[PDB]
């Protein structure tokens, strides 16, 4: 595993691999912050959609009610001489329907957010799964060098200098 | 924008829409709604305002009935501003509770329902009934019982100013140390005694000396104040087919899903059966399929063990690797048997957790949770089929059928060796020869070495069913062990539910005070329980429902990890059941969370403004936010999370400041005219750091302080409160009359302690300094706390040293070295009180350090057992047996008392050299 002959050369490489390890280990930790924050944000969006769904459900309960109640009301009071409040009742209901589109559209905008974020989340997870094998090998290489030098009796002072 | 356009849905189907103020309350909104309604259709068919009640959708995405119309619209915080009127009459009792629980635990209760999981469903049925049941028995009991529940006695391990309730004027009487609460109320039985401005009552058969308040009055040097309380005032608060299957265990590995691996590499799924930590048999491995997002193996993975040889807590554990023709991608574990005891069958989708890079990197992760990955949409998963073993299904055998094996089915030389073998060192590892010794004299272990149960369990061959029956036969007739021995049995090393049951039975003798000392550890043990409905959870709920301090802190321990997917479900379900059995306390906890919500929001403003503005002006900019109607009422008049007995009444906005340093902690000051002369509480809100290690450390220092007091050494410690409340969020208790060594030190340190308490009380302050230094020098040495310097040690005006900001411990430090004992030369001077060669004082100080340390060795195993259990918590600095080995070495447990005491003396003197 060690590709060098003399202490000083081996020690110089130990420094490179440890510096490479620490830089990579930092890149992973940086991506892990992004990754987890994104899960949190996704979970938030996912419940916000549930809140939209459940709000739209409540709006559709109104629509059912006005339809039924309007019909029943009109029949009890005949629609005969009194027809002034029908155009009102119907115009109010146009506003009700019109508000539901706005809300339906917002849910649609959030869903498109969630979709863009979900694809970023997967790209973060792809990036870290390609880092992982490098991080592991650099750790294992670093240790092999520390071993090699320790077996040869190289002093801790020189090793500490090479690990800085 | 200060006002919000709100959608109003009338019950006729009519729709109104107009602006209201964000700070307007629902009662006012309804007046404005009616006024507008007049001029819309169908108004005459409506009943009056009071016949109706608003409905909205929560932040948690659930319908909420807004019964309390005094709440502001901004405080209700509806998802979109949509209010819908419904009939005021409508079985509101369960409706309004469920709403509050959801908003209090943070997770919506609908999210449990949506799982369509019978285990979850059963739990919610059984426990919510049990907790209700308990609650009813609470209300059924009288005034004495409820007072005991509500505010338990705060007890230790001159005059008295009593007064009648509802009076400004008082009468200053006089009483000495030892006197009973009945004897107090003489100078009666209908009443109780209450500390002024705090929810803390003196009652029972204990003497006055043993109460914390009366003791706390002496060392400060002040007169107490108590108050008589009539039962009316108390009740007012109260009112308001067997293992014949010799077939080898096999599993079908069908396909994966949603795998985000590298295309050039190749995928493999390794797997293995486990009983806790130990392997039941060797690990099998899949064929190297090419990297797909939807891989397909289709292999029968047969193991080196039979179905009849599977133990109750058998656990198959999976790991998906990626190899260049190695990268751990993800892992997921399964229990073979289920929660109703049936051996599982059919297909099962295993939603996997992502693999964290360890320093080691084991094959699988058997310690990891059985709980599934909630992120089902995005998470990778593995489709597998557990086959049909018999034409009708099978359960694990019942205790009566297990006892049947032991039912029908001794050398002096053997005996003497076992006495040696089982009496020796801490643990390490016994040989297979000696394991058979322990298995052979296994009844003699039960007869003469009851406390060696843990070792016998370890030596048991859990991959052989005949041994499992023989062990469990002995365990059923096993004698009750101590608390110390029982805490060991709670560790992940002993997964079998019979051990867990036996453990809890031995733990039931715990007093509430003692149970409180281990609660943090007990909560972490939940994390590695297999099933939801378990004896530990039932234990914790039973005790939480009987003691409101236990319940309070149980609430927050769980609440503060609700953001963690692996525990969210489990802890959510417990909090729900706790809430149902504690409807009164639910309201107190709500006002706290609402405070905490505001403090985060306030801390965000300090975080934004600190990056632009300077420090003095930003303090005033914080106040302007705090003076507001919403921010004042939400922060005012609440029980402290750090101590529910403390009443944080009026915020002192002028006194409130912050530290422009790192995570910009907010210093919130409180005042109240009930408490006393020293009656001002403070709390540090802190968002960005993780406070759990800080909390463990302080709690461990508390335990040291208790252990010393029992053996008769008061080392004047300051165990200030620290409570994680959320995701990198918590409170720290402010210690008044205090400053950092750095600020005093910027020859100087001696002059500060002189000024505060000069003349006669200076010698007492030296005795305070020397006593606390002893304690905190041992504590930090044993626990291995490093990075100790000027700006993270504080001194109190009384004299007492105490430590702060415990970043690291157990020798861990930079990105891991044994911490030397530390006598600081500055601190040595203060002990020697100015003089150079003051052997009189410094020998007595060293005499105390030797004593302190010695007492801690005697309860060494306690610290090992508690720290063992905390491996569950996933703190980076406490994650293995080596982190525990630090304490074994620091407490010197493997050496004799003489050997440890000299070892400590050497380390002391090694410090005394490095001082100079
Ligand atoms: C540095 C100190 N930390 C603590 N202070 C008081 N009680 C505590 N429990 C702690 C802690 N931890 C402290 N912490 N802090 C957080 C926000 C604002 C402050 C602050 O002013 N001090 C401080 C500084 C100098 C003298 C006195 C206090």
């Amino acid at each position: 595993v060690v590709k060098e002959d003399n202490i000083e050369a081996v020690g110089k490489k130990l420094h490179e691999y440890n510096t490479q390890f620490q830089e990579k280990s930092r890149e992973y930790d940086r991506l892990y912050e992004d990754y987890t924050r994104t899960s949190q944000e996704i979970q938030m969006k996912r419940t916000a959609i549930e809140a939209f769904n459940e709000t739209i459900k409540i709006f559709e309960e109104q629509c059912q009610t006005q339809e039924r109640y309007s019909k029943e009301y009109i029949e009890k009071f005949k629609r005969e001489g009194n027809e002034t409040e029908i155009q009102r009742i119907m115009h109010n209901y146009e506003k009700l329907k019109s508000r539901i589109s706005e809300i339906v559209d917002s849910r649609r905008r959030l869903e498109e957010d969630l979709k863009k974020q979900a694809a970023e989340y997967r790209e973060i997870d792809k990036r870290m799964n390609s880092i992982k094998p490098d991080l592991i090998q650099l750790r294992k290489t670093r240790d092999q060098y520390l071993m090699w030098l320790t077996q040869k009796g190289v002093r801790q002072k020189k090793l500490n200098e090479w690990l800085g | 924008n200060q006002s919000v356009v709100v959608d109003f849905l009338l019950p006729t189907g009519v729709y109104l829409n107009f602006p209201v103020s964000r700070n307007a309350n629902l009662s006012t909104i309804k007046q404005l709604l009616w006024h507008r309604a007049q001029y819309e259709p169908l108004f005459h068919m409506l009943s009056g305002p009071e016949a109706y009640v608003f409905t909205c959708i929560n932040q948690t995405a659930e319908q909420q009935e807004l019964e309390d119309e005094q709440r502001r619209l901004c405080d209700v915080q509806p998802f979109l501003p949509v209010l819908r009127l419904v009939a005021r009459e409508g079985d509101r009792v369960k409706k309004l509770i469920n709403s509050q629980i959801s908003l209090l635990i943070g997770k919506g209760l609908h999210e449990f329902d949506s799982l369509c999981d019978p285990e979850v469903n059963d739990f919610r049925a059984k426990m919510c009934q049990f907790c209700e049941e308990a609650a009813a028995r609470r209300q059924q009991l009288g005034w004495e019982a409820w007072l005991q529940y509500s505010f338990p006695l705060q007890l230790e391990p001159l005059l008295v100013n009593v007064k009648f309730e509802g009076s400004e004027e008082s009468f200053t009487f006089q009483v000495s140390t030892k006197d009973v609460p009945l004897a107090l109320m003489a100078c009666p039985e209908d009443y109780t005694l209450q500390v002024n401005g705090r929810h803390e009552y003196l009652y029972g058969s204990y003497p006055l000396c043993q109460f914390q308040y009366i003791c706390s009055c002496l060392h400060s040097g002040l007169t107490p104040h108590l108050t008589m309380v009539h039962s009316s005032s108390i009740l007012a608060m109260r009112d308001e087919s067997l293992w014949s299957l010799e077939q080898p265990f096999r599993i079908e590995l069908i396909q994966g899903s949603k795998v985000n691996a590298d295309e050039r590499m190749k995928l493999v799924v390794q797997a293995g059966l486990f009983h806790g930590n130990e392997m039941l048999c060797k690990t099998v491995s899949s064929s190297e399929v090419s990297v797909c997002s939807e891989p397909v193996w289709k292999q029968r993975l047969e193991f080196d063990i039979n179905i009849c040889d599977l133990p109750r807590m058998a656990r198959l554990c999976f790991a998906l690797y990626a190899v260049i023709e190695d990268c751990p991608i993800a892992w997921a574990n399964l229990m073979l048997f289920d929660y109703k005891d049936q051996l599982k069958t059919g297909e099962r989708c295993l939603y996997m957790w992502p693999s964290v890079p360890d320093e080691k990197g084991e094959l699988l992760n058997p310690t990891g949770t059985v709980r599934s990955n909630p992120n089902t949409d995005s998470a990778a998963a593995l489709l597998i089929c557990l086959p049909e073993v018999a034409p009708h299904p099978v359960y694990y055998p019942a205790l009566e059928k297990i006892l049947e094996l032991g039912r029908h089915s001794v050398t002096e030389e053997e005996q003497l060796q076992l006495r040696e073998i089982l009496e020796r060192r801490g643990s390490g590892e016994l040989y297979e020869h000696e394991k058979d010794l322990v298995w052979k004299l296994r009844h003699e272990v039960q007869e003469h070495f009851p406390e060696a149960l843990a070792r016998l369990l370890l030596v048991t061959k859990w991959n052989k069913h005949e041994d499992v029956a023989q062990m469990l036969y002995l365990l059923c007739s096993w004698p009750e062990l101590p608390v110390l021995s029982a805490l060991e049995l709670l560790d992940f090393s002993f997964p079998d539910c019979h051990v867990g049951s036996f453990a809890i039975k031995s733990l039931r003798k715990l007093t509430d005070d003692e149970l409180f000392q281990y609660l943090l550890q007990l909560v972490q043990v939940l994390k590695y329980e297999s099933y939801l409905d378990c004896e530990l959870t039932k234990f914790l709920l039973d005790r939480a429902l009987a003691n409101r301090k236990i319940g309070h802190f149980l609430f927050w321990h769980l609440r503060s990890e609700m953001h963690v997917p692996s525990v969210a479900l489990r802890f959510g379900l417990i909090l729900e059941a706790y809430c149902r059995g504690s409807t009164h306390h639910m309201k107190v906890l709500m006002k706290q969370g609402e405070a905490l919500s505001k403090l985060k929001a306030l801390n965000d403003f300090v975080k934004l403004s600190s990056q632009k503005t300077p420090k003095p002006q930003t303090k005033e900019l914080m106040h302007l936010c705090m003076r507001q109607e919403a921010y004042l009422e939400a922060l005012s008049h609440l029980q402290s999370p750090l101590d529910p007995s403390t009443l944080l009444a009026e915020v002192c906005v002028e006194q409130c400041t912050f530290m422009d340093s790192k995570m910009k902690p907010l210093w919130i000051m409180y005042s109240n005219e009930e408490a006393g002369s020293g009656g001002s509480v403070g709390i540090i809100f802190k968002n960005g750091d993780d406070l759990r290690q800080d909390m463990l450390t302080l709690q461990m220092i508390q335990l040291m302080d208790v252990l010393w007091k029992q053996e008769g050494l008061d080392l004047r410690m300051t165990p200030y409160g620290c409570l994680p409340t959320g995701d990198r969020t918590g409170l720290i208790e402010v210690v008044l009359r205090s400053d950092t060594i750095a600020n005093i030190q910027l020859d100087a340190l001696l002059n500060w302690l002189k000024s505060k308490n000069p003349g006669e009380a200076l010698d007492r302050a030296i005795e305070e300094f020397t006593l606390s230094c002893a304690g905190y020098c041992v504590a930090t040495y044993v626990l291995g706390i490093g990075d100790r310097h000027s700006d993270n040690i504080m001194i109190r005006e009384s004299g007492q040293l105490f430590h702060i900001d415990f970043g690291h411990f157990l020798g861990n430090f930079k990105t891991r070295e044994r911490v030397p004992f530390i006598l600081t030369y500055d601190f040595v001077h203060v002990i020697q009180q100015g003089k150079t060669n003051n052997s009189e004082k410094f020998e007595r100080f060293r005499g105390y350090c030797e004593r302190a340390y010695t007492i801690l060795r005697r309860h060494g195993l306690l610290f090992l057992h508690l720290f063992a259990l905390m491996r569950a918590a996933g703190l980076p600095e406490l994650s293995c047996s080596k982190d525990i080995q630090y304490l074994k070495d620091s407490l010197a447990l493997g050496k004799t008392e003489e050997e440890a005491l000299k070892h400590f003396r050497v380390k002391f003197n090694e410090a005394l050299r490095e001082s100079w």
